[PDB]
DNA sequence: GACTAGATCAGAAGCAGTAGAGCATGCATAGTTT
DNA sequence: AAACTATGCATGCTCTACTGCTTCTGATCTAGTCGACT
């Protein structure tokens, strides 16, 4: 998967789309606008390098390269930004609907062939490589052309041509007074006709709920940190790739701006002599360190050369039982090692054999690891990792090796000596009861970083000039009320059984 | 390929974080 | 599509004339009633020729696109024949 | 050494660098003119090419009295060497 | 020949991730002065 | 015995540099058309 994903939001501008079934309900047009805005915000937060477009059909005015009738391309394929969101915001309400009607109009005819032609033309203009081509149809008219059959045939032919080109088509059908029926006309235009998507739907599509669900977490495409060589010995070498399945998420780096006109500035660092005033490059100056009441002077090149031990890669040392590995010896986040057949042919077979035998014998490969040049070596353990799938066969644990760093003698710290006091069985039983009362299931994606979420919310509020920032609920805060209700009296019994009458833990 | 993220093709959709839910 | 049947038919015409192949290809893909008069067609052809003599292809493409979108299948066939300068009708110049 | 005059071009080296250089020159005994004046005899540039230097010379002459001696174009190397030695240094072709 | 337009390769820019140094802030711990 | 100051640790933010992977752009090249000549 290489390139960018392009999406086009086709929104019908027919009269039937501007009628609300109930007074306290959202019109289909407003729902489509809200979905587009949500997708825009999600793309800005997650993938800012993607391309989006917004096109309307069935209007009175037109704006397109080919100069068709009743097709107004509101926004062409361009990276998302706050300006487009603000522009779309002027159609959200009823006054926005009036503004949209005045600007473009509604109630005119249209031909789906022209719409698809305009979409294809928009796709062709983009110069960047596009991994995905996608179009979404926000409409509530299952029979766009019932009076004319030639128009339907032309639309079918254009949809087929687009499908052959490699353009995905999706139908976000909206509520209809009568009921949407895909079988009428949209069975062929839509790229994939699901078996369940054949009955008459009396409610908006379920995909709108997914679209409205804002995702405020960055998405990174698969990439290899390094492509190194595993050396069983001097003459047996295979090629492996290293990946970081877990990586800390950081706020985007701040940028320095000028106060007067918000124009970015450039920061430069320089070093000058005090007694002469001249400028010194980072080669005239030396390095120093005061040991034993004396000064030791080393050049920069020598200082860098102090760290040269061995060439980059992994060197095999032996195999160790997994029992000897310790959980509390954590030093650094682990990495993932996978075969890489491009550099060396035959690496995959040996890697698979090693993984199978390591799983069978429950052993881990001890290795010496050197990520880059002029970096001191470390001792790592490659633990086999089998392929684990979930109920729906979606892979949850890939096959390969888990690279875990092992601490040196300097990475451990001595602990103060503390006398051991053992609790009586009754206290342990009461604590067991409390623990059982406070039991819950844990998942790796059950928590979110409050700082990053609040930062994203504040940034969006500032960019869109919203009245107040949206407040993010913190799921990491203990539920004091629920815990108190569940525990009941157990806390009092434990405190009576473990603490003297006058202890005052807080004090 | 059920569960694929509509917003981001090629990435598996992630369920909303539920925090702690006692049994 | 580059590898589609229509593209192969158009490109591989045994260099049943090209006009008939184009007419068959465009019959299910074009309108049924045009709106271009003789004067507009003459102006577009004049622009195409003048731009060709000026070494410019973008405007030639624009004019051809306008002709394609504002013409039917029969009109496109006749325009192709006129451009190729091989209009055969069974009656000579005399 | 009141005989010689030294001027530093502000718009190409920065305010902080110019201030530091002027302070060092003053502490070393050199007299540096804060503002451009006809009495200036030496002009020092910083990170500049010949074209920009000659254009600056033309601009300065455009608002200078006739029958005078325009300063000589010099590089920052000359000033740094003079400050290091503690006394004015002879001018060479490289500095010019 | 010449022009124009298609398709192929290699270098530079962007980006991600790591390491080193400095700063600021806060806090804790222990030695010296009165 | 109490107050001030030297010393150290833990953590977040920022400049600066360096290495590696991916993508975009400038540069090196064959087919179609018109024209020149013989």
């Amino acid at each position: 998967y290489s390139g960018r994903d392009s999406l086009i939001f086709l929104v019908d501008a027919s009269k039937a789309m501007f009628e609300s079934q109930s007074e306290d309900e959202l019109t289909p047009f407003d729902m489509s606008i809200q979905c587009i805005q949500s997708v825009y915000i999600s793309k800005i937060i997650s993938s800012d390098r993607d391309l989006l477009a917004v096109v309307f059909y069935g209007t009175e005015k037109d704006k397109n390269s080919v100069n068709f009738k009743n097709i107004y391309v509101l926004q062409e394929l361009d990276n998302p930004g706050a300006k487009r969101i603000l522009e779309l915001d002027q159609f959200k309400g009823q006054q926005g609907q009036k503004r949209f009607q005045d600007m473009m109009g509604h109630g005119s005819d249209y031909s789906l062939s022209e719409v698809l032609w305009v979409c294809a033309n928009l796709f062709s203009d983009v110069q960047f490589k596009m991994s995905h081509k996608r179009i979404m149809l926000f409409t509530n008219e299952d029979n766009p052309h019932g009076n004319d059959s030639a128009k339907a045939s032309r639309a079918r032919t254009k949809a087929g041509d687009l499908r052959d080109t490699g353009i995905f088509l999706d139908l976000m059908h909206l509520k209809k007074p009568g009921g949407f029926d895909i079988s009428l006309f949209y069975r062929d235009i839509i790229s994939i006709a699901e078996d369940e998507d054949l009955r008459v739907h009396f409610e908006e599509s379920s995909k709108l709920e997914d679209l409205l669900r804002k995702v405020r977490a960055k998405e990174t495409r698969k990439r290899a940190l390094s492509r190194l060589k595993l050396k069983l010995n001097k003459d047996i070498v295979i090629s492996v790739g290293i990946y970081n399945l877990v990586q800390k998420a950081l706020k985007p780096p701040p940028i320095k701006l000028y106060r007067e006109t918000n124009e970015p500035v450039k920061t430069k660092t320089r070093t000058f002599n005090t007694s002469t005033g001249g400028l010194l490059l980072p080669s005239d100056t030396k390095r120093s360190q005061i040991y034993g009441s004396r000064q030791i002077i080393l050049e920069k090149e020598e200082t860098e050369e102090l760290k040269r031990f061995d060439d980059p890669g992994l060197m095999l040392m032996g195999f160790k039982p997994l029992v000897l590995l310790k959980k509390h010896h954590y030093l650094r986040p682990s990495l993932f090692v996978y075969p890489e057949e491009s550099l060396v042919i035959g690496s995959s077979t040996l890697f698979s054999a090693l993984l199978i035998k390591c799983l069978e014998k429950e052993v881990a490969a001890l290795c010496r690891y050197t990520p880059r040049r002029n970096i001191p070596p470390y001792f790592v353990a490659l633990v086999p990792q089998e392929e684990e799938l979930d109920d729906q066969k979606i892979q949850v644990t890939p096959p390969g090796f888990q690279l875990v760093f092992l601490p040196f003698a300097d990475d451990k710290r001595k602990m103060p000596f503390t006398e051991k006091i053992m609790a009586t069985p009754e206290q342990v039983g009461k604590m067991k009861a409390i623990v059982e009362k406070l039991r819950f299931t844990y998942r790796s994606d059950s928590f979110e970083n409050p700082v990053l979420q609040q930062h994203f919310r504040n940034l969006e509020a500032l960019a869109l000039d919203l009245m107040e920032p949206e407040q993010a609920v913190d799921l990491t805060l203990p539920k004091v009320e629920a815990m108190n209700k569940r525990l009941g009296s157990l806390v009092d019994e434990f405190k009576e059984l473990v603490y003297p009458p006058d202890y005052n833990p807080e004090g | 390929c059920p569960g694929e993220s509509l917003i981001n093709p090629g990435f598996k959709s992630k369920k909303p974080a539920g925090g702690v839910d006692f049994d | 599509p580059r590898d589609g049947k229509d593209a192969l038919k158009l490109l591989n015409y045994r260099t049943g004339d090209f006009a008939m192949i184009a007419y068959f290809v465009l019959k299910p893909r074009c309108l049924q009633k045009g709106s271009l008069t003789i004067q507009q067609v003459n102006d577009l052809l004049d622009s195409i020729a003048s731009n060709n003599s000026a070494k410019r292809k973008d405007l030639i493409k624009k004019s051809l696109l306008q002709l394609i979108t504002q013409s039917s299948a029969l009109e496109q066939k006749w325009l192709i024949r006129m451009i190729i300068k091989d209009l055969k009708l069974g009656v000579s110049q005399q | 050494f009141p005989g010689v005059a030294i001027y530093l071009v502000e718009p190409r080296m920065g305010r902080s660098r110019r201030a530091f250089l002027t302070g060092l020159a003053r502490s070393k005994g050199f007299r540096v003119l804060d503002a451009c004046s006809s009495e200036a005899t030496h002009v020092v540039m910083e990170e500049t090419s010949a074209e920009e230097a000659v254009s600056w010379q033309e601009r300065r002459m455009a608002a200078a009295p006739p029958g005078c001696t325009p300063p000589a174009l010099l590089d920052i190397s000359w000033l740094t060497e003079s400050l290091g030695a503690g006394q004015p240094v002879p001018v060479e072709c490289r500095h010019r």
